[PDB]
């Protein structure tokens, strides 16, 4: 019963030395992808300065273009969401 | 008919300059007019058009061979004569040339009669204010403290009024206007025969047409041509100078300004004739410098004389503008323009602003109309999203804390987005309030919240909105139908098209002959977005009359279902949306109103009897807000609302509809420049055309502005950390930026340091309004530590400056309504004395004018004869008897005289009984001399009327004495009886009954005769029963005079009902003959009544007998009321003086108390604390269940039963009685009736723009106290004593005066009068007539509704 | 005899070392948590630039537009 | 012969302490289930707002 | 004694189930090279933006 005692635990210990070299590329994917999301952060930080502070103009009619031509927009109604939806 | 649609009076249209050039070329009329100047009608074929209109071309012939003859010079052309050919704007400095005094007699016979009239009771008047001053102060010096120089009488008044200057030009314009106004009716009935008018005065040779007149002053060689209009203009602005004028000479208050004012008209007609149409941007300019000229006495050296430079370097540019003057000539323009302002009170720089009217109105152009739209509007424009994004956010945090505070306190249906925090998290969770400081950060968070559907809004929730006649303009392939046909004939024929089918009908006639109408189905027009894709869509601007600014000159119509859509929208707004925002202080009550805008003002002003409180008052115009607006800027905010309706897509319209489609302005005389633009849409951005607007209109969709602006508001003021509280009025707003300063500062350094506090608040409104597209200008924005502007009134220091010669430019000798009756002519003059006398100007001088005014309109009304008439034997009459012409004035308007204004008017705006005040002052005239006792027995005795159950209930204070209700409202009741009768609109099916009157006779028979007669019951249970909600449904029309045609001309009266209407003065005034002529034989038990009995008694005893062929001899409960003058025997204590009544017995009275020490407009902490004043109480019921939601039906129908057992007797056969009363509006059974009715205890018995009472000058710092009286008839006295003390106070120091060295003490002792009797109600009161068979609509919603509970 | 004792010696000490191996491992899941925590962040900031996105696109005059119900 | 009852009893402590550790570190493992399933819905509304740019 | 070789047998029968999820979790690494992805197509799309 001893060589048994032995035997295979030696072989689950071997098994267990494979998972667990498998395993410690855990914790470097993990730190890589914590960087890399922290690099998210500051560019993420930088698209919201930009669009927080963003002018939207009309150009009106200065040019006196004829109201015929101008008619360039739909007339239908579509119903779109922005925030609550 | 035409007796009765007779051409207007006064100014009520633009006045259109190439109407003026039309007649001018269409006669060949001598003129200097360059080709630019005619415009467009100088390339029209003037042939054609006079081969067309003869009768017009034969009369312009005539003048103009007529003017040839008189002055051979004119022949000359290229100008190398003497005569020069002025257009208005350039014969102002020459109106008091034009006389015709000669050759003109009814002018004079008028001036004379007046004269004579006057003459007569001058002397009666004094006494009867004094005898008044005597009564209500003890002493004889009442009215005349504050003057007391020389004390105006009515005869002072006529002469100071008939004397002084303008006086000639007034008669000869009036003359002139009553001349072609004759001429144009008797063209209007086709008489074509001397339809021309020659008075050839010497000097001044004037000739009239139907169309225009043609003056010629030989001594200025100058010669013009005058439009109707321009006629109409001209005489009411004459009639505005000479009223102001002449109230200058006579009030003491008033007294500075009339050099002032008369300079000031003398150097603009000098600079009207010098420019042009031009000056009138410097009355603008100078309509501005009024309160730049108030904030140059601002104690903040930063804010003071800013505005000022600002006004004078726009005057110096409007002057160098056309380079008509060098830069020292207008330099010593404005110098001489500002001279006129300086070294006044601020009460009277702000009574310059009534020469505003003062020099007409501009020649109009529809080009130059649209240029200025076209340049603000249609224009780029930058927009902040951040900015926006943060107002929506406060958008969001506004709505939802204003659906708090209501609905139990409970968050409307919200979404959150993904990124709110935790902290918005629990708020909703909680549903607590949404600090302002909290929303300032997480603004991405509040923002992108979506409110839910919040309210069960119905397009048809409100019925009177639809019944509002508003101008529609016609289909865009009838859009050049507005023109004149003459103009556009030739461009029609060359184009070989057919000529445009000219649109006259009207939304309220096109509402009310619909067949199927459905506010649901109307909204879907927007909703369903057949809006954006309508064709036949036309939106058309026309010019705006009485209109000086560039801004504002056009006011824009829009088709039938656009114009439906838009009040719909605008209903849901106001309703629901609109109540949420309680951060402004708009409120529908007035009352409410001046007392919050009293305490804004009053903020600043704390006197010393820590940390104080300071105020800086920020105000800026919203008028070009409109054209400024853009779809992205409100996109978000009008997303949300249509959440929260639940409607897909309803706002967000104006815009969406002005880019694809072009406007225009609509002028008849006003065709586009080139010929070949036949159609609307491929116009061109130029001439009249503004192509793709981009921006909003005025008063359209006003409402969501309002709340953008408040929501801006909001966000700078917590932005910069300042509490304020804004009061955005739509074209106006008021900032109070409120901050805490040391109490041992000096004012001016407390002042200083709230306008430093406030800088930041303003730069933080600036850049939020320049995010949102709106540029605030040096134009907009008043910065000033005292006053702020709302409703064109100034709130200076706690007070509100009087603005009276405002008021006294516009009292005219006819009202411009259709009736044209001398009643409502003297009832037009009484109001208007009645906003003198809480304008600031002197009581006394008040009535005596009023008096003076109601002469002169008789006389001007016997004098100048609306329509001829086969007998003369009343003109004569009266005319040859000047004493008939003064009794008939004096006499109260409810005896049957023209005097609208009583004594007790003077001092309180509620009046309780009217006809206990007549007979108050027909006592005091009599005593006095003014009038005799024989006339008051004549009344007594006077034959009772044709009256009904009907008038007795409707309008109850009434006696049965004919022609008491003018033909105006005839007239008015006549056009909405057959606008009902036509009416086919499925919302009032059952309104409209043939038997209506029978009915309400029946109903108000039933409720009257009874053993004790009750007209205030009678009278609130017919106005709360089915027939009186369906005559409030038809008293919802306007009634205007375009309605009043369109009636007259469908429906046309008979030829009794004309004849009447017709000579309605005549008849009224016959009928007064016969008791203001001899004294009739009366009943011998009428003597009793003497000039020492109680007015109370009088009145009951009169309304017995002037009642007694409906009543049979039973008495009249529930109307008397005390005169406010008669019932109170005030005592004035100064220093050392007591009350004569506190020493003899009398020991009630209303203690007014005013400190010692106070100076108006000086250190607030010399003068005793300053308060809001007491302004009055309106309504303000402890019901068995407190139902929520109840419709208007229920809530009728629960006062009617509630009034009834009240009254009528709380047995089980009342119940039965009341229970059919209230069924008729509802369908309860008796058990809930009974249950849900009010408590049937002190029935208030209440039944049926910004002008305050008085100037709150002195009555703020003034002390009460009613401890030692016994205090809801009583509570509406006690507040009359209370509002005529603190008038009384105000009229001790008026406002000439600014200071008060001695304490004063007013008693007014209401104990040991006559007037003071018990009030008994609630007895059994048996119907004694079965119940009438009464019609309800049951199918009619506003009327019945058939589940009133849930 | 004192063999298997040999053994069972070399086992424990073998697994001693594993043990250290796997409490490595579990001290490695910390940074999952800081990163799942800044992961919160990262979905808030994009709902908001995705939110504002949207409202800048809904502004457009062209395209008329309407909440749903 | 006792010493062997002492390290087996020694054994089985260090055999309850990796349970202990091996359980909450499969904790962990479900953590970075829920991770990766919130990430996915971050590529899923990042490739949503891609598609609006455009 | 037998008893605890039988014991043993059970904690390693757990511990091969243990290296059963262990190999489950390894799973993610495919998903973070799309997250990556993620990072260089937002990278190039915010390059548009400026
Ligand atoms: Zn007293
Ligand atoms: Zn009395």
């Amino acid at each position: 019963e001893i060589m048994d005692l032995l035997r295979g635990m030696d072989a689950r210990l071997q098994h267990l030395e494979q998972k667990v070299d498998k395993v410690l590329a855990q914790g470097s994917m993990v730190t890589q992808i914590k960087n890399e999301l922290s690099t998210v952060k500051t560019t993420l930080a930088t698209i919201e300065g930009m669009m927080a502070t963003v002018k939207i103009m009309d150009p009106g009619n200065p040019t006196g273009v004829p109201v015929d031509e101008l008619r360039r927009s739909f007339s239908d109604h579509v119903t779109i969401v922005s925030g609550p939806g | 008919l035409n007796e009765i649609l007779l051409p207007e009076v006064h100014l009520n249209s633009p006045i259109v300059r190439y109407k003026l050039f039309y007649y001018i070329l269409h006669g060949q009329l001598p003129n200097d007019l360059e080709p630019d100047d005619l415009g467009p009608l100088a390339n029209q074929n003037w042939k054609a058009i006079r081969a067309e209109e003869s009768q017009v071309h034969a009369r312009l012939k005539q003048i103009r061979v007529e003017l040839i003859a008189r002055i051979p010079s004119l022949r000359w052309t290229r100008s190398q004569r003497e005569i020069a050919i002025l257009i208005w704007p350039r014969i102002l400095p020459i109106l008091q040339a034009y006389d015709l005094r000669q050759s003109m007699q009814l002018p004079t016979v008028w001036e004379k009669l007046t004269q004579s009239t006057v003459n007569l009771i001058s002397d009666g008047l004094e006494r009867v204010v004094l005898h008044i001053s005597n009564q209500l102060t003890g002493k004889p010096n009442l009215f005349t403290r504050s003057r007391a120089y020389s004390i105006p009488s009515t005869r002072e008044l006529s002469q100071i009024w008939f004397n002084n200057e303008w006086s000639g030009s007034v008669k000869t314009w009036l003359m002139i206007k009553y001349r072609m106004r004759q001429l144009i009716t008797n063209q209007k009935t086709g008489e074509l025969t001397d339809l021309v008018t020659i008075v050839d005065t010497r000097s001044t040779l004037c000739i009239i047409t139907p169309e225009l007149v043609a003056l010629y002053s030989s001594e200025h060689k100058a010669l013009t041509y005058l439009t109707f209009e321009m006629v109409l203009m001209v005489t009411d602005m004459l009639e505005g100078r000479l009223n102001v004028s002449s109230l200058c000479t006579a009030s003491h208050y008033l007294s500075p300004l009339k050099k002032r004012i008369e300079v000031l008209l003398t150097l603009v007609d000098d600079l009207a004739l010098l420019m042009g149409d031009k000056v009138y941007g410097i009355v603008s300019s100078l309509e501005s410098f009024v309160y730049a000229q108030l904030q140059y006495g601002d104690p903040v050296i930063d804010i003071k004389g800013t505005f000022y430079g600002f006004i004078c370097n726009e005057i110096l540019d409007l002057l160098t503008e056309d380079n008509i003057f060098t830069e020292e000539e207008a330099n010593k323009v404005l110098l001489d323009l500002t001279s006129q302002f300086d070294n006044l009170s601020p009460d009277l720089t702000a009574e310059l602003l009534c020469i505003m009217r003062l020099w007409g109105h501009p020649t109009l152009t529809a080009s130059q109309a649209a240029s200025k739209v076209r340049e603000s509007m249609c224009a780029p424009k930058v927009l902040d999203f951040q900015t926006i994004m943060k107002t929506l956010a406060f958008f969001h945090a506004i709505l939802i804390n204003g659906y708090r505070r209501s609905h139990n306190g409970i968050w409307p249906p919200t979404t959150l987005h993904g990124n709110a925090p935790k902290s918005l998290i629990e708020m909703r969770h909680d549903n607590s309030e949404l600090k302002y400081e909290y929303v300032l950060k997480n603004w991405k968070s509040i923002s992108m919240l979506r409110i839910h559907k919040c309210f069960d809004a119905s397009p048809d929730e409100d019925l009177s909105i639809f019944m509002k006649d508003k101008a529609i303009s016609c289909p865009r392939q009838d859009w050049m139908g507005v023109f004149r046909r003459s103009l556009i004939k030739q461009r029609y024929r060359d184009a070989n098209r057919p000529l445009p089918q000219p649109f006259n009908r009207r939304l309220l006639l096109n509402f009310l002959e619909d067949d199927r109408f459905d506010p649901i189905k109307e909204l879907e027009y927007v909703t369903s977005g057949e809006y954006l894709r309508d064709p036949e869509f036309c939106a058309s601007y026309s010019l705006k009359e009485k209109e000086i600014k560039a801004t504002g000159r056009i006011f824009a119509k829009m088709t039938k279902r656009m114009r439906s859509c838009q009040v719909i929208a605008e209903s849901l707004l106001a309703n629901h949306a609109g109540k949420l925002m309680r951060e402004n202080g708009v409120v529908l009550d007035q009352l409410k109103l001046t007392k919050s805008l009293l305490t804004m003002n009053q903020i600043g002003i704390i006197s010393e009897h820590g940390f104080e409180i300071a105020a800086c008052f920020l105000t800026t115009d919203l008028t070009k807000y409109c054209l400024n607006w853009r779809y992205q800027v409100i996109i978000p905010f009008a997303r949300t609302l249509n959440s929260m309706y639940g409607i897909p897509h309803l706002f967000e319209w104006i815009h969406l509809r002005l880019m694809r489609s072009t406007l225009y302005v609509g002028d008849p005389f006003n065709p586009p420049s080139d010929p070949t633009q036949l159609d609307l849409d491929t116009a061109l951005n130029d001439d009249i055309f503004i192509v793709s607007p981009r921006g909003g209109i005025e008063g359209l969709c006003q409402k969501l502005w309002t709340m953008i602006s408040i929501s801006t508001i909001i966000l700078s003021a917590t932005e910069a950390n300042t509490r304020v509280m804004s009061m955005v009025q739509g074209d106006n707003q008021a900032i109070a930026i409120t901050t805490r300063v040391v109490r041992s500062l000096s004012h001016s350094e407390k002042k200083e340091q709230a306008y430093k506090a406030s800088k930041l608040f303003f730069e933080r409104l600036r850049a939020n309004n320049h995010g949102i597209g709106h540029h605030l200008k040096e134009q907009e924005t008043i910065l000033s530590s005292d006053f702020f502007i709302y409703s064109k009134r100034v709130f200076y220091k706690g007070r509100i400056l009087t603005q009276a010669l405002k008021n006294v430019s516009k009292m005219c000798l006819t009202a411009d309504i259709l009736g044209d009756c001398s009643q409502a002519s003297c009832s037009n003059l009484a109001t208007t004395v009645m906003r003198l006398t809480e304008n600031g100007v002197e009581k006394d001088l008040c009535y005596f004018l009023n008096a003076f005014m109601t002469i002169r309109q008789l006389c001007y009304d016997l004098v100048f004869p609306q329509t001829k008439s086969l007998s003369q034997d009343i003109t004569n009459a009266y005319l040859n008897h000047p004493i008939l012409i003064s009794r008939l004035c004096l006499l109260p308007s409810q005896l049957g005289g023209l005097n609208f204004l009583s004594c007790s008017r003077l001092f309180n705006r509620n009046i309780g009984d009217p006809l206990v005040s007549a007979i108050a002052d027909v006592k005091r005239l009599i005593k006095a001399g003014c009038l005799d006792i024989w006339v008051l027995y004549n009344i007594l005795g006077r034959r009772p009327g044709k009256g009904k159950w009907s008038t007795l209930a409707a309008d109850p204070y009434t006696l049965n004495i004919d022609y008491l209700v003018p033909s105006t409202t005839f007239l008015k009741k006549h056009a909405q009886y057959t606008l009902m009768e036509r009416s086919v609109n499925p919302m009032l099916r059952g309104v409209f009954s043939e038997n209506a009157a029978e009915e309400e006779e029946e109903l108000a028979q039933y409720l009257l005769d009874r053993e004790v007669v009750m007209p205030r019951v009678a009278h609130v249970i017919l106005a709360q029963s089915s027939c009186g909600r369906r005559k409030q449904i038809q008293g919802y029309l306007d009634s205007t005079r375009t309605i009043i045609r369109y009636s007259l001309e469908v429906r046309p009266l008979s030829a009794k009902k004309l004849n009447t209407v017709i000579e309605y003065n005549l008849l009224y005034l016959s009928y007064n003959l016969e008791i203001i002529e001899k004294p009739n034989i009366v009943q011998p038990f009428l003597n009793a009544i003497n000039v020492d009995t109680c007015s109370i008694d009088i009145a009951r005893s009169l309304r017995k007998l002037s009642w007694a062929t409906l009543l049979n001899g039973r008495p009249i409960e529930g109307l008397e009321t005390p005169d406010p003058i008669e019932l109170v025997h005030g005592c004035l204590i100064i220093g050392s003086d007591e009350c004569e009544h506190c020493s003899s017995g009398d020991d009630k009275f209303t203690w007014f108390f005013l400190p010692k020490g106070i100076r108006l407009d000086d250190d607030p902490a010399s003068n005793p604390p300053i308060r809001v004043p007491y302004i009055g109480s309106k309504t303000d019921v402890a019901s068995m269940a407190y139902i929520k939601g109840a419709s208007v039906s229920l809530k009728s129908a629960l006062r009617l039963a509630g009034v009834y057992i009240w009254a009528f007797g709380d047995t089980e056969e009342s119940w039965q009685d009341a229970y059919e009363l209230a069924s008729t509006r509802v369908n309860l059974t008796l058990e809930q009736l009974q249950s849900l009715t009010p408590l049937p205890t002190s029935a208030n018995l209440v039944h049926r723009k910004f002008t305050p009472a008085s100037s709150y000058a002195f009555s703020s710092f003034v002390h009460i106290s009613n401890d030692c009286q016994i205090l809801t008839d009583s509570n509406l006295i006690y507040q009359q004593v209370m509002i005529t003390g603190l008038a009384l106070i105000e009229t001790w120091n008026n406002p000439p005066i600014n200071f008060s060295v001695y304490e004063t003490t007013l008693h007014l002792h209401t104990g040991s009068s006559c007037c003071i009797r018990p009030v008994e109600s609630c007895v059994v009161n048996p119907p004694l007539l079965p119940v009438p068979l009464i019609n309800v609509p049951q199918m009619n919603k506003f009327v019945y509704d058939p589940e009133p509970l849930s």
